[PDB]
């Protein structure tokens, strides 16, 4: 019972990727270094 | 070599360094081997004291 | 036991060279060039030169090509001699040697087809296992997901028919490495913990590297009781960690709830993990999961805590801890909510009955959707 009325119109990774993976940000080491030097002084 | 006193001493040393490395089962196995070899020769008082 | 061909160190060095900040590195280049010139690896030299836009040395390349050609002629001559004068065993050994040389000199497709032909001619079960392990090593070297999966299935089936414990342990190590490669960290931790006491696959990596991988993956996979029983109190793990103070500190800081040292060690671990050829794409995921794990572990023992308390415990500022907490709650990872006026995080851990009711609602909804679909299918 196919629905032919509606026409049926690289990154080949197997693991499930969560939305946060797409979010861009600096490395955690950089963030930790920045926070450490901010709170150090 | 049949010099089992040296073998007992070395087995005890192996058990000691295994225990110092937190590898408790391996230290226990080395100590058990040392005791098995020790109950086949005359252990001097120093060697028996180290064993105990 | 098994030969180190192909060398995974070569793949690690190539990946490190492909990295931006290590692209201009020289020591990696020197070590890789030394490995290639000790192995006379011409086709992989061409592949690396075209991938990295390197300037090919014509003299060295021609010497490598001539050496490969004369060696291949020698193996072909030995194969012909075995076929004419000797039995199937000698021709089989000659074909295995030819395939091994093809994989050694960096040929991918040639090694694949030669090993496939050998497997077609291979009869002895141990030699079939060895050929399948060689194919798995090649797939790991080239990160060929389909090849690795097919050869893993083949090896599992072969071991199920007839499997010695040594080859089964090696297959466990290979499966753990692949599971790490596909971010399936739970299975990787299972396999690495099962094989840590009897690790013999030194061709894949050294014992210290395997143990560091095991510690990382077990930390990201196991809960607190399993981590304490199998990793914190692990005999061999502690023995090797006595020679790895950084990894030991990273592991023990989370278990002992020393969160500032844990965060610093996690930054160090992330820096190590970025350069790793095998843990490459999952370093952000691993770091995020570790941050979530630390936050949840701290919040498990508290009902309501000041944001300043977390800032002091993790050794960070109030703003950073607030931002990370908000991002992780928004993703539904931490059972808490923030009162920014008082700057107090209040945990919202469901009780046993509420969690059981929610799980019942979810599972029953799925089962009732299945039941409705089935009934509508069958009742016409």
């Amino acid at each position: 019972d196919e629905f032919e009325e509606f026409p049926a119109e690289e990154d080949a990774h197997v693991w499930e990727d969560n939305w946060d993976d797409d979010n861009v940000e600096d490395d955690f080491s950089n963030q930790l270094r920045a926070e450490l030097e901010k709170h150090g002084y | 070599m049949d010099d089992k006193a040296l073998l007992v001493e070395v087995q005890l040393l192996e058990s000691k360094t295994y225990h110092a490395l937190s590898n408790l089962p391996k230290a226990r196995a080395a100590l058990t081997s040392a005791r098995t070899t020790a109950n086949a020769i005359y252990c001097p008082p120093k060697l028996q004291a180290t064993l105990d | 036991g098994l030969p180190k061909n192909p060398d995974l160190r070569i793949a690690q060095l190539r990946f490190l060279l492909s990295l931006p900040e290590h692209r201009g590195d020289a020591a990696v280049r020197d070590e890789l060039m030394a490995a290639v010139r000790d192995n006379n690896m011409a086709p992989y030299y061409e592949a690396l030169c075209k991938s990295l836009d390197w300037q090919i040395d014509v003299d060295l390349l021609n010497k490598m090509k001539k050496a490969n050609e004369d060696e291949l002629k020698r193996l072909d001559e030995e194969l012909e001699d075995a076929e004419k004068n000797l039995g199937e065993s000698e021709i089989r050994d000659a074909m295995m040697a030819k395939a091994e040389y093809l994989c050694r000199i960096g040929d991918k497709e040639g090694a694949l087809t030669a090993f496939r032909k050998t497997y077609d001619k291979t009869v002895a079960l141990g030699h079939r296992l060895d050929i399948v392990f060689y194919l798995l090593r090649i797939g790991l070297f080239y990160m060929d997901n389909d090849l690795i999966t097919r050869n893993t299935e083949k090896a599992k089936s072969l071991i199920e028919e007839g499997g010695d414990w040594d080859r089964r342990n090696r297959l466990k190590v290979y499966q753990g490495l692949y599971c790490v490669a596909i971010r399936d960290f739970k299975q990787a931790a299972e396999l690495f913990l099962d094989t840590v006491s009897t690790f013999t696959s030194y061709e894949l990596m050294d014992y210290k590297t395997f143990v560091t991988y095991t510690v990382y993956v077990s930390m990201i996979a196991l809960e607190r009781p399993d981590l304490r029983e199998k990793v914190i109190k692990g005999a061999e793990i502690l023995e090797v960690l006595h020679s790895l103070p950084a990894v030991r500190q990273y592991l023990f800081s989370l278990y002992e709830c020393r969160y500032s040292v844990f965060f610093q060690s996690l930054a160090v671990v992330e820096q190590e993990m970025k350069k790793d050829w095998l843990f490459a794409p999952h370093y952000r995921y691993y770091v995020r999961e570790m941050r979530i794990h630390a936050y949840s572990q701290l919040l498990e023992s508290y009902r309501s805590l000041t944001l300043g308390y977390m800032a002091e415990a993790f050794g960070v500022g109030v703003e950073f801890i607030d931002q990370e907490l908000s991002r992780f709650i928004a993703a539904g990872r931490l059972h808490c909510k923030i009162d920014k006026v008082n700057e107090i995080v209040e945990t919202n851990r469901p009780d046993s009955k509420n969690w059981q009711y929610q799980e019942t609602i979810k599972k029953g909804d799925l089962l009732l959707n299945r039941v409705q679909k089935l009934s509508r299918v069958i009742n016409m």
